[PDB]
C-alpha cells in the first residue's frame, strides 16, 4: 500500500525548498538556476552524457517532489547536491555553472535549515 | 600625434600627413617639396583664416578628431608671385546624383 | 570530432578576456568539437568580459547583424595560449583593414533590401558580389583550405 | 617620398604618395608599366570615368590603408555616405582596391 502520497506538510516543505533554491537571484539580479532547469539533450551535449552517470535538472527534481519519490528532505537534499556535483564534475573549477551550483548547494542549505528552525 | 591633410589649389588636392606639433612653416616646406615654390609664396588658410608660419598645426585647429586619414583637414593654398597675391581659389570637387529610391 | 577546425575536447579550463575594440556589436563563434559554429552572447561596441573557456578551443568573431568577419589579436582565429600562473588570456576584437571594395559592397547591403539589388545602376558582375554575402562557413572553408594547403 | 598624380575625369589633380597610389591593383599595374623617353615607371594616371569627389575619397582610403594595416592602433571604419555609396562600389571594383 505504497501508492501513499508524502502528508501535505512534506510537500510544502520540499517545494518551498526548491522554489527558493530556482526564484534565487545573484546581487546583480540574474537567476542562478536557469541553466540547471532543462538538461541538453544527449544530441546538443554527448559528452555530458558520457561522463554524468546520473543526469539529473530542476524539472526532474519538482517532478521527484510531485511523485512523491523523496520520502524525506534529505532525500531531496541527495539529488540537489547531485546535480550540484553533477554540474561541477562537468564544467569543472573555473567556469561560471561551477560557481553558480555551490552557490545553489548554499542556498539550498539555507532554505532547509529555515524549514528546521521552523518545526523546532 | 598624427594629422592628415588635403592642401587645396584651384584644381590641385596634395594628400599628406604631419604631427599636431608640427609649423606651419614646416607644412610649407612639405608643399616646397611637391610644386617647387619656397613658404614666401605661399599663403595657408583655414576656411578664410590665413594660418601664421610659427604656430603649430594643433593651434590652428587640426587635430587627430578633425585630420584622420579616412576624412582628411583641407587646407587652402594660394601663391605670391613677387609683387602678385592671387585670390585663395579651391574649385569644389563634383557632385554625386540624387540618392536612389531603393537606397531610403 | 572530425574537422582540421574545432575545438579538442581538453577539459583544460582557461580564462579568457573578450575586448571588442570594433564600433560594431560582436558575435563571438566557437567552433564545437565537430567543429561546428556556435553563437555567444553579443558584445557592444567598447565593451570587455572576462569568460570561461578551456585550452584548445576555437573562436572567430563577427558583426553580429552583418556577419562580417572581424579580427582578434590582429588575425582570423583564437584559440587561448598557456594559462600561466593564474593570468587570463587576452582576446582584443577589431575591425580589419576592409578592401574599399568590400567595405563599399556593407554599406549598399546596409542601405539597399536583397530583392533590390538588380535595381542598381551598376555593372551586372557587382549583384553577385552583394549577394555574396559574409559567411562563417565560406570562411572556415577558406581557412581550411589554407592550412591543409599549408601541411603541403 | 615619390609622388604621383591621379586625375579625375572632371580634370581634378591629386597628389599622393606612390606608396599610398601601389594599394589599388589597377594602378599598380599602370605604373610599373613603362614611361616616356627613358623611364621605366609612370607617375601620373588619368581616369576618364572616375570624377573628382569619388577619386578624392579613393585617395582617403589609400590614406586610411596604409595608416592602419598591420597597426596596433585601434581600428577605426572607413566611413560612406550613401550618395556616394554606388560610384564609390563601382571605382574600387575597378581599381581593385
Ligand atoms: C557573457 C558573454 N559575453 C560574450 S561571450 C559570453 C560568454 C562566454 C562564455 C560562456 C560560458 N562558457 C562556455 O560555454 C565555454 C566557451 C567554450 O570554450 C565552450 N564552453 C563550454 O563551457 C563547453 N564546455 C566544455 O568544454 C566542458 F565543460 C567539458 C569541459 C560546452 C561544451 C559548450 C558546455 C557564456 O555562458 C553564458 C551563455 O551560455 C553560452 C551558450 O551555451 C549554451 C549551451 N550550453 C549551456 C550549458 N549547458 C550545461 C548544462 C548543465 C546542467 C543542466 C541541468 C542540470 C545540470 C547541469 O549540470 N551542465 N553543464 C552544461 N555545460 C550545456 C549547453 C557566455
Amino acid at each position: 500500500e505504497k501508492l501513499s502520497p508524502n502528508p501535505p506538510k512534506l510537500t510544502k516543505q520540499m517545494n518551498a525548498i526548491i522554489d527558493t533554491v530556482i526564484n534565487y537571484k545573484d546581487s546583480s539580479g540574474r537567476q542562478l538556476s536557469e541553466v540547471f532547469i532543462q538538461l541538453p539533450s544527449r544530441k546538443e551535449l554527448p559528452e555530458y552524457y558520457e561522463l554524468i552517470r546520473k543526469p539529473v535538472d530542476f524539472k526532474k527534481i519538482k517532478e521527484r517532489i510531485r511523485n512523491h519519490k523523496y520520502r524525506s528532505l534529505g532525500d531531496l537534499e541527495k539529488d540537489v547536491m547531485l546535480l550540484c556535483h553533477n554540474a561541477q564534475t562537468f564544467n569543472l573549477e573555473g567556469s561560471q555553472i561551477y560557481e553558480d551550483s555551490i552557490v545553489l548547494q548554499s542556498v539550498f542549505k539555507s532554505a532547509r535549515q529555515k524549514i528546521a528552525k521552523e518545526e523546532e | 600625434m598624427d594629422v592628415f591633410l588635403m592642401i587645396r589649389r584651384h584644381k590641385t588636392t596634395i594628400f599628406t600627413d604631419a604631427k599636431e606639433s608640427s609649423t606651419v612653416f614646416e607644412l610649407k616646406r612639405i608643399v616646397e617639396g611637391i610644386l617647387k615654390r619656397p613658404p614666401d609664396e605661399q599663403r595657408l588658410y583655414k576656411d578664410d583664416q590665413l594660418l601664421d608660419d610659427g604656430k603649430t598645426l594643433g593651434e590652428c585647429g587640426f587635430t587627430s578628431q578633425t585630420a584622420r586619414p579616412q576624412a582628411p583637414a583641407t587646407v587652402g593654398l594660394a601663391f605670391r608671385a613677387d609683387d602678385t597675391f592671387e585670390a585663395l581659389c579651391i574649385e569644389p570637387f563634383s557632385s554625386p546624383p540624387e540618392l536612389p529610391d531603393v537606397m531610403k | 570530432p572530425r574537422p582540421v577546425l574545432r575545438s579538442v575536447n581538453s577539459r583544460e579550463p582557461s580564462q579568457v578576456i573578450f575586448c571588442n575594440r570594433s564600433p560594431r556589436v560582436v558575435l563571438p563563434v566557437w567552433l564545437n568539437f565537430d567543429g561546428e559554429p556556435q553563437p555567444y552572447p553579443t558584445l557592444p561596441p567598447g565593451t570587455g568580459r572576462r569568460i570561461h573557456s578551456y585550452r584548445g578551443h576555437l573562436w572567430l568573431f563577427r558583426d553580429a547583424g552583418t556577419h562580417d568577419g572581424l579580427l582578434v589579436n590582429q588575425t582570423e582565429l583564437f584559440v587561448p595560449s598557456l594559462n600561466v600562473d593564474g593570468q587570463p588570456i587576452f582576446a582584443n576584437i577589431t575591425l580589419p583593414v576592409y578592401t574599399l571594395k568590400e567595405r563599399c559592397l556593407q554599406v549598399v547591403r546596409s542601405l539597399v533590401k536583397p530583392e533590390n539589388y538588380r535595381r542598381l545602376d551598376i555593372v551586372r558582375s557587382l549583384y553577385e558580389d552583394l549577394e555574396d554575402h559574409p559567411n562563417v562557413q565560406k570562411d572556415l572553408e577558406r581557412l581550411t583550405q589554407e592550412r591543409i594547403a599549408h601541411q603541403r | 617620398m615619390m609622388y604621383v598624380k591621379l586625375i579625375s575625369s572632371d580634370g581634378h589633380e591629386f597628389i599622393v604618395k606612390r606608396e599610398h597610389a601601389l594599394t589599388s591593383g589597377t594602378i599598380k599595374a599602370m605604373l610599373s608599366g613603362p614611361g616616356q623617353f627613358a623611364e621605366n615607371e609612370t607617375n601620373e594616371v588619368n581616369f576618364r570615368e572616375i570624377p573628382s569627389h569619388v577619386l578624392s575619397k579613393v585617395c582617403m582610403y589609400f590614406t586610411y590603408k596604409v595608416r592602419y594595416t598591420n597597426s596596433s592602433t585601434e581600428i577605426p571604419e572607413f566611413p560612406i555616405a550613401p550618395e556616394i555609396a554606388l560610384e564609390l562600389l563601382m571605382a574600387a571594383n575597378f581599381l581593385d582596391c
